[PDB]
RNA sequence: AAAUUGUUGAAAGGGAAGGGCAUUUGAUCAGACAUGGUGUCACUGGGCCAGCAUCAGUUUUGGUGGCAGGAUAAAUCCAUAGGAAUGUAGCUUGCCUCGGUAAGUAUUAUAGCCUGUGGGAAUACUGCCAGCUGGGACUGAGGACUGCGACGUAAGUCAAGGAUGCUGGCAUAAUGGUUAUAUGCCGCCCGUCUUGAAA
RNA sequence: GUUCCUGCCGAAGUAGAGUUAAGGUGCCGGAAUACACGCUCAUCAGA
């Protein structure tokens, strides 16, 4: 149904498993691997907390490899003054 | 400056915002010339008519269901 | 802080109120407004909704649509730019 | 537009009893093949009598520089009418290639003497290959040993509404 | 007769624009109208 | 101290399809133009207008007039780009170019190391 | 870019200097012109005095105020705004005077009058119109002067403290490390 | 009877009454889904609104791919004989701040350069593509089917003779109207004239 | 002297989007106080 599935981790943030529409995202160039958690079960229909301890285990996992990421995905982001979007390099 | 350019489109042209066309009655014969059309049209009950019969009109109008431009014109104001 | 947008001023009109002209704080070129269209214009308690369209002129001011014009009397307004719809 | 310069030919048509005419070359500069071709009939009918009904054209080609890398100096003939009479000029320009110095005389005459293009008429660029014969004054200021001069007009925009610093 | 069933062309203004400043000069002086030969291939595409 | 047009005057291309490469001028077509080449930048041999360009410092030994071999092989021998990358004006522009090419993630690495 | 825009009066043209101040308060911004007295206007004094005598308020900061006004649409409500906006003074009046004031390059005399062009300052003309207060605001100008030098001491030795810290902030690990890996 | 004049009464205001503009504070009025059904407060269908997806028309803006032509670009590069000065490498002479100075031959040497001239090409420009892919903006006109089509083994499906689908909310609201003071700014006898408009 | 409103034919239109001529880009006013040349500031400067 064309709404982007995402996961804080709640762990890390406290953000759970939610749809979110994807024109109302920006997308950062910097990846994990989400080959670790296999995220086939929950669907649509299944939207109208173990399943996202077990989302959240996988993920974790492979955040711990890459350095920093793990405060980076805990903080929010602003824009401050003298920060112009079109040059920003998201 | 008035021209033909601005002229309204034929399909809403004559139309109340109701979506009604206004079509003059003065009695209830005439009124019961608008007994099906209620969709498209709607009375609009003459100036010179009398308080005594302005009531009739409102009943048989309400009893065939169509739509009054002017009620309570002379029985009430504004 | 909690700011996730631009705060942008209204210039004028198109000159027709249907359009209004908006300056972007740090665009100098329209290169640079060509990012900021299609994004959400929101004039401020009541809100008025709207659209950045194209550019305007070669100093980076931009054309923007609202649902209902603008009163005339925000010509210096602060006038907020959001970043949805992202195309990033 | 950006100048080109072109090679034009033509025979201008044979006729009964008459052999194939001789071919009239010429070197135009114009933006594009097709104003070179009209400069071209334009300056034939000075010449001699002629027409384009009358003759036909053989072949345009453009010409590039040959080396457009070296800096050389240019003697440029100039000939056009201040509106009552007409008179001849000659102009040393120093630059890369031909169509460039072309396009700086053309900028240069039209800067000093209310001229257009159409007025304006070209007789012949020729390259010097030895310095010593460059007679101009101005264009013999660059050839000096060393040269050496600060940038002028240093001061650039602001930019900005309001400074601060000054 | 084909070129005749044709309809007259109804060209939009060029896109880029007409080029020179100034278009009621003959080509080769430097304006618009004229014949311009393979040019008009420029112009008509950004006509049309 | 004083920046002169010269033959073996390096220089910096501000605006143009270089977008900022360093050129060296070989020969001084007069006072507004100069013909440049930057064979170890990549630049093509052209003449250009002083105006787009802009002067720098470093100078090195150059015949004038030559060839863009030549050229390459002297500006080998000055090592001028060594050189440039030594001076504080080629830190900055690395500096800018490297503060736009950083990523939110990166940004945000920045302001942690900052606390 | 700040909340309120001290423009000096010093150098500039009331033309170009209130053409850019109308321009900015139609857009919003809050700006307030100090030190009118000294504006220049190009020309001869005489042409300029005639001028303002053909108009005939004789202070040089309503001369300015009419010549913005110029601009500005006054008899539109936006216009008025825009006139509520602007702030006008003859000298730097409190609380200003702590306060660094930008210039426009684009009004200055310097940069826009030719050198050996005939010009003329805003106050000889007021004066010689009848504005009876040059002499009040010159003697406070000087003290503000004086005032000026010993803040520039102060300045100066806050530059070699600013200096000094920077020194100290070099010595450090953590920005050393942070600009190598990244900014 | 109008037109006109005078006394008395009420109100506002200021030397004229007077307007327009802005702000201020208030007072007062209008503001549906009576949503069709089901279930033991929950779900479902219609209509209004907001967003998104996929399309169609119109144009705008990028990025990028392929191909043809030219002097099969010309340069450059590597070659390459001849030639020169803006005359290198040196030697010689005079004088020498004992290291630089001055100019005679010097045609490549402890620099280079220009022509003839061989090879290999690249790039630039022009032109074509019924080549891809991205971001914008305005339009959604039509109301059972019919046509040209495309693909589908086939059946059927579609971007093919004009917009449909998904998600969310859908009201004492969203808001809209009227009226009154106070505060200040501007204007301020009338006609014409004027710009676009007072002036 | 003029001749209710609208439309039509003819010597010698309304609204949205885009493009563009003539023009213009200090502000009122929408557009570079952009570039590049030659000039000129004259007691008739010059719009
Ligand atoms: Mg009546
Ligand atoms: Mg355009
Ligand atoms: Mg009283
Ligand atoms: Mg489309
Ligand atoms: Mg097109
Ligand atoms: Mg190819
Ligand atoms: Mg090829
Ligand atoms: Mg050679
Ligand atoms: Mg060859
Ligand atoms: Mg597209
Ligand atoms: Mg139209």
């Amino acid at each position: 149904d064309n709404t982007l599935l995402i996961s804080g981790p709640f762990k890390v943030n406290g953000v759970p498993l939610r749809r979110v529409n994807a024109r109302y995202v920006i997308a950062t160039s910097t990846k994990v691997s989400v080959e670790g958690v296999n995220v086939e079960k929950f669907n649509v229909e299944y939207f109208a907390v173990e399943d996202q301890k077990v989302v959240d285990k996988a993920l974790i996992a492979e955040i711990k490899k890459t350095p920093l990421l793990k405060q980076y995905l805990s903080a929010s982001f602003s824009l401050k003054n003298g920060d112009k979007p079109h040059m920003l390099k998201f | 400056q008035p021209k033909i350019g601005y002229g309204s489109n034929k399909k809403t042209k004559f139309l109340s915002p109701s979506g009604h066309k206004t079509f003059l009655v003065a009695n209830v014969k005439d009124l019961e010339t608008l007994t099906m059309h209620t969709k498209t049209y709607a009375a609009e009950i003459a100036h010179n008519i009398s308080a005594k019969n302005r009531v009739v009109i409102l009943a048989r109008a309400k009893a065939l269901g169509i739509k009054v431009t002017n009620p309570k014109g002379r029985l009430a104001l504004e | 802080s909690h700011r996730l947008y631009v705060k942008g001023k209204h210039l004028s009109y198109q000159r027709n109120p249907n359009v209004s002209l908006i300056k972007i704080e740090g665009v100098a070129t329209p290169q640079d407004a060509q990012f900021y269209l299609g994004k959400r214009i929101a004039y401020v308690i009541r809100v008025m909704w709207g659209k950045v369209t194209r550019t305007h002129g070669n100093s980076g001011v931009v054309r923007a649509t609202f649902r209902n014009n603008l009163p005339a009397k925000t010509f210096g307004a602060s006038v907020r730019i959001f970043l949805y719809p992202s195309n990033i | 537009a950006h100048f080109k310069e072109y090679q034009v030919i033509g025979r201008r048509l044979p006729t009964e009893s008459v052999p194939e005419p001789k071919l009239f070359r010429m070197r135009i500069f114009a933006s594009n093949e097709v104003i070179a071709k009209s400069r071209y009939w334009y300056f034939l009918q000075k010449l001699h009598k002629v027409k384009k009904a009358s003759g036909e054209i053989v072949s345009i080609n453009q010409i590039n520089e040959a080396h457009p890398t070296k800096v050389k100096n240019f003697g440029v003939w100039v000939r056009y009418d201040s509106r009552s009479g007409t008179h001849n000029m000659y102009k040393e320009i120093r630059d890369v290639s031909r169509v460039a110095a072309v396009e700086t005389l053309y900028q240069d005459m039209a800067a000093r003497h209310r001229a257009r293009f159409r007025s304006i008429h070209i007789l012949k660029v020729a390259e010097i290959e030895k310095t010593a014969d460059v007679k101009r004054q101005y264009v013999k200021q660059f050839l000096t040993k060393d040269l050496k001069f600060p940038l002028p007009h240093r001061v650039q925009k602001s930019t900005k509404t309001f400074s601060y610093k000054r | 007769q084909a070129n005749n069933f044709l309809w007259p062309f109804k060209l939009s203004n060029p896109s880029g624009g007409w080029g020179v400043p100034r278009k009621f000069k003959h080509f080769i002086q430097g304006g618009s109208f004229g014949n311009r030969e393979e040019f008009i291939n420029k112009l008509v595409k950004s006509m049309n | 101290n004083w920046r002169l047009v010269e033959v073996g005057r390096v220089v910096l291309i501000k605006k143009g399809q270089s977008a900022g490469k360093l050129a060296a001028i070989v020969e001084i077509i007069d006072q507004k133009k100069v013909l440049i080449d930057g064979p170890k930048a990549g630049v093509p041999r052209q003449a250009i207008n002083l105006g787009q360009v802009v002067l720098t410092p470093l100078t090195f030994a150059l015949p004038r007039g030559a060839r863009t071999a030549t050229v390459s092989k002297k500006w080998a021998a000055a090592a001028v780009c060594e050189k440039w990358a030594a001076s504080s004006w080629a830190k900055k522009i690395a500096q800018r170019e490297r503060r736009a090419a950083l990523t939110d993630f990166e940004r945000f690495q920045v302001m942690v190391l900052r606390k | 870019v700040e909340p309120v825009v001290v423009i000096d009066g010093k150098g500039h043209l009331v033309g170009r200097l209130a053409s850019v101040v109308a321009k900015q308060l139609l857009n919003g911004q809050k700006i307030v012109v100090v030190r009118a007295e000294e504006l220049n206007i190009s020309g001869e004094f005489f042409r300029n005095k005639l001028k303002y005598h053909d108009f005939l308020f004789r202070a040089p900061s309503r001369i300015f105020y009419k010549a913005l006004r110029g601009m500005v649409s006054h008899k539109t409500a936006r216009g008025k705004a825009a006139l509520e906006r602007l702030k006008v003074f003859e000298g730097i009046p409190p609380p200003y005077d702590k306060k660094k004031r930008v210039v426009v390059p684009q009004a200055l005399r310097v940069l826009r009058l030719k050198p050996g062009r005939k010009y003329t300052t805003l106050g000889k003309l007021s004066t010689s119109v009848g504005w009876k207060y040059e002499d009040v605001v010159a003697k406070l100008e000087a003290k503000r002067k004086v005032s000026s030098a010993e803040y520039y001491a102060k300045k100066r030795a806050f530059t070699k403290k600013v200096a000094s810290a920077n020194a100290t902030a070099a010595e450090s690990d953590v920005a050393k490390q942070l600009a190598a890996l990244g900014y």
